[PDB]
């Protein structure tokens, strides 16, 4: 089909825009809430054997606070990404001066690709994202409370206030869907805001490990 | 505070669990001092306002003046403070109690 | 007081006087004259008695109607500002101003004209000049109108901002000299957004607003002050004002300025405390966009790059890439971004030179700098690494070439880079290379080693190295090699020495404590701040001696 | 959840492991609390929220679903003696 | 315009020699860590 593919591409694009907005990257208001119709009109309404193909709607976004912190979002064509595709993506990012990529695969990439991706991490950080995980925005689910990423200074302020070491905080693993949504790395602390039926509102903290 | 409750309590279930049974203590106060809820009383409403405000400062759960500490203290007794304000209203103290 | 009702044909107080003078029977004249002048409401004639039956004057009635209709006119003019198509609503506003400006001075109908000329996209210039003619109308103008009209009057704006300029300079010169010294809590510690959170910055953002002429006036003022005084705080003011305008996303100012993006980026650099390959690369890409006839902007661009915070950020970035090259065993010429930082620092430091000389051509760099200076400090760092290795292996050679001192004395880039690497290694507790490079700090470019930036950062770093202050050798070497050379004539050096002695006296040995006390007793030729610092030092040391 | 005309906000799944893998550790905590409340208040009784909250917080304190069995609480680093107090005493003693 | 000579300068050569010495010492140290 082509109509369902158009719907899928629009949906994943919308979720990527929301994710970039959540991380603090500068996403304009108009493209954040562009409905299906303008997407169809501007990209092509015919992904199958048509101009709205992949690698055409890849997006670079710059950080709102810092103009020189940017992220590519790529949509590879081959269902199973191999070493060649991530290698050419590395090459493309090489002439650019940016170090952050967001891959949206259609099926799980090859184990060699994952191993190279995790070996590449210290200089060039990039993540994979199955398109199935992107058809919905999980932070809008009622079960997922408010997640906020905490700066290092306020983490130190927390630790000083409660006089506890970082290993005594509750933990969250980097493989968590919300953790991957916010792209947080180890040693980084997340504030969590919940509505409580006994207090009214409860704030807890989680250390990424 | 009404809007805050409505976003904490969807489906409109007002049965909550709280420390002090305010209505029963109001009834006790009415019966101890022989209030006679038929004659006009001598209770300046600003006394009600200031009394609620100064009571809210004494019920401390998180102790400290740090902004983090103040936020934690405010969040800990948010629900009870909402209930206290919704009960000890100047109008409710002026026409019902 | 009816200046303007003569244009509408409204009979005025003079007409009342002449009718009362040429009157035969008062009832006729007064009644007819003010009843034709009264509110022509058909049903109003029945309301008049009932108002005054209790004795309540009908003036209260008319004033109540006036106030209610004033509320209504304010709401309706706000609705005009909100609703209606642009062309029709602008034309309506223009016509309504044209037929209502006759009563602009009257405080009764002032809100009408004030809101109308507030909501106009472009108020007629003749009426703007007339408003500027009357001080009351000028003071009553809204912020939008004041933005719209502040074009010709430059003396008034200069006088308005001069106390703000003075207070800003005093704040920037007092933050550097703060009684508390620390590396993390220093002058450059607050983010540019936090630096703009000040009341002065918000007042200046409100004052400048969206007007191009006001922005250019501020640019000229700051350029002239920087030219006269060589005070780099004007650079920080210009950058903060430009970023505060950027935060509002004012199109009429940001779009016309190519430097607004650069200033936003540079303040981001300051916020991140570093310049990576990305930052230097994009700053190069923007700098190379010098089109024909736009070379003057370079000077103004240099005006942005002469920010003390920006200079600190670029020099610390140079230090970090130098350490990275030491770790990587790679030359600076194999990393173009370090040379990019050097060029950026050169433009920032030569901002004043290019502004004074008015030559809008990029100054050139001598190659001996890169061929000898940076390899020398990298040799020092490699020597420290070799000492560490040989310590682990089952002495540290501190041979300092004098061309280090020569480069620091003559070259501005060598001065900045060497001073910042000294700061970094003093923060790093790198005692050996600190003693190695200390005799080279006696003379630098324009006493940048004795300047406020480096002296504050050095005091902050030594506050971390207070433990070494217990030993006599460390304090003796540091003081004799840096402070005692410029102590008797330079106020800033002696003030920084006094602050360091105050803040690090718990560790200093009693012999060195007393030696520094004798070396730091000010005479009558020093300022009052010196006396205050001496009084604080005496109190602290007396309290310490009381603990015995 | 990705199907059209399906609410992606209110749709739950009664399964804690699936919710953990899809939505995260806080979502599984809230869902686990709701499931315990449903299974306990089904008879019409009442147990104070503090006890469910404490149980759920201990169950999901380490970022992964900690089962209350020996495989969940003995793998947590709490000391050989209380571990042998629970189960497989001599085994954990030999390991220690 | 910035121009850099193709040849290696005096201090560059000394720095590269010290790079070589530090590299050899650190490789010997790592071999010791192997032992």
């Amino acid at each position: 089909d082509d109509e369902e593919e158009t719907y899928r591409l629009w949906k994943i694009r919308k979720t990527i825009m929301q994710l970039c907005h959540d991380r603090g990257y500068l996403v304009t208001q108009d493209e954040l809430d562009q409905t299906l119709e303008e997407f169809k009109a501007q990209f092509g309404d015919k992904p199958s054997e048509g101009r709205p193909r992949r690698t055409d709607l890849t997006v670079l976004v710059a950080h709102n606070d810092d103009p020189t912190d940017q992220m590519f979002v790529f949509f590879p064509e081959e269902p199973k990404v191999g070493i060649k595709t991530i290698k050419v993506y590395c090459q493309r990012m090489q002439e650019e001066n940016i170090t952050r990529a967001l891959i949206v695969v259609q099926q799980g990439m090859t184990p060699s690709a994952k191993q190279s991706l995790v070996d590449m991490a210290p200089k060039y950080i990039l993540e994979q994202f199955l398109q199935q995980e992107l058809l919905i925005n999980i932070t809008e689910h009622e079960l997922v409370p408010e997640h906020v990423v905490m700066t290092k200074e306020e983490v130190t302020e927390l630790l000083a206030r409660y006089k506890l070491r970082e290993n005594q905080l509750p933990r969250i693993q980097a493989g968590d869907p919300v953790a991957r949504y916010f792209g947080i790395k180890r040693g980084q602390v997340v504030k969590i805001i919940r509505p409580s039926e006994t207090a009214g509102r409860y704030i807890t903290y989680r250390l990424v490990q | 505070d009404r809007e805050v409750l409505r976003v904490i309590f969807p489906t409109g279930d007002s049965k909550v669990v709280l420390p002090c049974n305010l209505l029963r203590m109001i009834w006790n106060a009415q019966k101890i001092f022989h209030i006679n809820p038929r004659l006009p009383s001598d209770l300046h409403p600003i006394k009600v306002v200031e009394g609620v405000k100064e009571l809210s400062k004494k019920l401390v759960i998180v102790n400290g003046d740090d902004p983090l500490s103040r936020q934690a203290q405010e969040n800990a007794t948010l629900l009870f403070n909402i209930h206290l304000r919704s009960t000890l209203c100047s109008r409710r103290m002026a026409e019902e109690f | 007081m009816f200046a303007g009702l003569q244009d509408l044909g409204v009979a005025n107080g003079e007409d009342l006087k002449e009718t009362l003078t040429n009157c035969t029977e008062p009832l006729k004249a007064i009644e007819q004259f003010q009843t034709e002048n009264g509110v022509l409401l058909p049903s109003l004639q029945s309301a008049l008695p009932f108002l005054d039956l209790h004795g309540t004057p009908r003036l209260e009635f008319h004033q109540s109607v006036f106030d209610e209709l004033r509320d209504k006119l304010l709401e309706r003019v706000s609705a005009i500002a909100s609703e209606g198509k642009a062309e029709e609503r602008y034309k309506k506003l223009e016509d309504l101003l044209e037929k209502s400006f006759s009563l602009v001075k009257m405080p009764s109908l002032q809100p009408v004209v004030m809101c109308v000329m507030k909501h106009l996209p472009k108020v007629p210039e003749k009426k703007l000049k007339l408003v500027m003619a009357d001080k009351e109308l000028y003071r009553a103008c809204a912020v939008e109108v004041k933005r719209q009209i502040w074009q010709d009057n430059q003396a008034l704006f200069g006088d308005e901002v001069s106390p703000l300029l003075k207070q800003y300079i005093l704040e920037k010169e007092s933050a550097l000299f703060s009684t508390e010294l620390s590396v993390l809590h220093n002058f450059f510690s607050p983010s540019p957004k936090t630096r703009r959170q000040g009341e002065v910055v918000q007042r200046l953002t409100r004052m400048v607003g969206k007007n191009v002429k006001l922005y250019d006036m501020v640019l000229q003022f700051l350029r002239t002050l920087f030219l006269r005084t060589r005070n780099v705080h004007y650079c920080t003011l210009r950058a903060e004002l430009l970023m505060s305008l950027h935060d509002l996303d004012v199109g009429e100012i940001c779009t016309v300025d190519p430097c607004h993006k650069f200033t936003w980026c540079l303040d981001a650099c300051i916020r991140e405390r570093f310049v990576d390959s990305k930052r230097a690369r994009e700053l190069q890409g923007f700098l190379d966009g010098v089109k024909k006839g736009q070379e003057q902007v370079l000077g103004d661009l240099s005006m942005i790059l002469c920010d003390p915070f920006a200079i600190n950020t670029l020099a610390l970035s140079t230090v970090r890439h130098l350490q990275e090259l030491v770790g990587q065993e790679t030359l600076p010429r194999d990393s173009p971004d370090l040379l990019l930082l050097l060029r950026l620092l050169a433009l920032g430091q030569g901002a004043w030179d290019m502004i004074d000389s008015q030559v809008f051509k990029e100054p050139k760099m001598e190659v001996e700098l890169i061929t000898r200076f940076l390899p020398m400090l990298m040799s020092f760092l490699v020597d420290d690494y070799t000492f560490n290795v040989d310590q682990k292996l089952p002495s540290y050679p501190n041979t300092l070439p004098e061309s280090f001192t020569k480069f620091l004395q003559e070259q501005r880039m060598a001065c900045e880079v060497g001073l910042y690497y000294v700061l970094h290694i003093t923060k790093q507790r790198n005692k050996n290379a600190l003693l190695r490079l200390l005799p080279g700090l006696v003379e630098t470019f324009g006493d940048l080693a004795f300047g406020d930036i480096f002296l504050h950062l050095l005091t902050g770093n030594l506050a971390l190295l207070a433990d070494e202050f217990a030993l006599e050798d460390f304090c003796s070497s540091l003081f004799d090699g840096f402070f005692l050379t410029a102590s008797p004539r330079k106020e800033n050096v002696h003030r920084h020495a006094l602050r360091l002695l105050i803040h690090l006296h718990p560790r200093v040995a009693p012999s060195k404590l007393e030696a520094l006390q004798k070396a730091l007793e000010p005479t009558g030729q020093s300022g009052e701040a010196v006396k205050e610092l001496y009084s604080q030092l005496g109190e602290k040391l007396e309290q310490l001696d009381h603990r015995k | 959840l990705s199907e059209k005309d399906v609410d992606p906000v209110r749709t739950t799944s009664n399964d804690i492991v699936e919710i953990f893998t899809v939505l995260g550790i806080e979502a599984v905590r809230k869902a686990l609390e709701r499931e315990l409340y449903h299974v306990i208040s089904f008879d019409g009784s009442y147990v104070n929220y503090r006890h469910l909250a404490l149980l759920c917080d201990t169950m999901t304190c380490r970022g992964h679903l900690m089962a209350i069995t020996r495989h969940g609480v003995n793998r947590q680093d709490t000391g050989p003696l209380m571990k042998c107090s629970f189960e497989e005493t001599v085994d954990v003693l030999m390991e220690a | 315009m910035l121009v850099i000579p193709p040849g290696l300068s005096e201090e560059e050569e000394a720095l590269q020699k010290k790079f070589n010495k530090l590299k050899k010492k650190k490789k010997a140290l790592l071999a010791l860590k192997k032992q």
